[PDB]
């Protein structure tokens, strides 16, 4: 399946980086997934990951660092807390859980810069 | 036909997953295995890395500790596999799902 998210990504001056991310759903699933890794520089991180119904907010896992809202087969994520350490390439993973079949989707990353 | 027996384990553990089904997830995660094991031998590991992705969440909710550890095992040898495509979105697809079976 394929996820597209924008190329680069600047964290405004009070680290907080918007991005949407948008999943080719199969028709119209239920259950949707959504992982974002950060891989920098060959390290590799889960930062957050939530479980939502595919048009409503996001109920996240880590309830911290990251927010999100959910519409139609895209959602737009909201990572807070952001320092320069933090730099690097933010990849949406993206499953539909149900209704059956299961599909995956990994996007190409967003580089985000943290000032 | 492999590929069709994917595509049925890709139904039939969702359907698990979603309904939290303890033994018809046993059977379907000791095919779900072998067919991965088969999708290694033959080199195919876009299935493989979505077979096992959702296997592993089956696994780790039901808690079948035999097969978590058959799968740490085939993780293992499905990175290495991937690595050497040097396919890195594959190989972050598998990290993560290691990463979530690694420790729970």
């Amino acid at each position: 399946m394929h996820v597209a998210q924008p190329a680069v990504v600047l964290a405004s001056s009070r680290g907080i980086a918007s991005f949407v991310c948008e999943y080719a759903s199969p028709g119209k699933a239920t259950e949707v997934r959504v992982t974002v890794l950060r891989q920098a520089d060959s390290q590799v991180t889960e930062v957050c990951a939530a479980t939502y119904m595919m048009g409503n907010e996001l109920t996240f896992l880590d309830d911290s660092i990251c927010t999100g809202t959910s519409s139609g087969n895209q959602v737009n994520l909201t990572i807070q807390g952001l320092r320069a350490m933090d730099t690097g390439l933010y990849i949406c993973k993206v499953e539909l859980m149900y209704p059956p079949p299961y599909y995956l989707g990994i996007g190409n990353g967003t580089q985000i810069y943290v000032i | 036909n492999l590929e069709e027996e994917v595509h049925k384990l890709l139904w039939e553990l969702s359907e698990i997953y979603h309904h939290h089904d303890h033994e018809a997830s046993h059977e379907a995660l000791r095919r779900a295995l072998e067919v991965l094991k088969q999708l290694l031998e033959h080199n195919n590991l876009e299935q493989a890395v979505t077979l096992v992705s959702i296997a592993v969440h089956v696994a780790v909710r039901v808690n079948d500790e035999h097969v978590i550890r058959e799968l740490r095992h085939f993780l293992r040898r499905l990175l290495k596999q991937v690595k050497e495509h040097n396919n890195n979105k594959l190989a972050l697809l598998v990290m993560s799902v290691k990463m979530q079976l690694d420790r729970t």
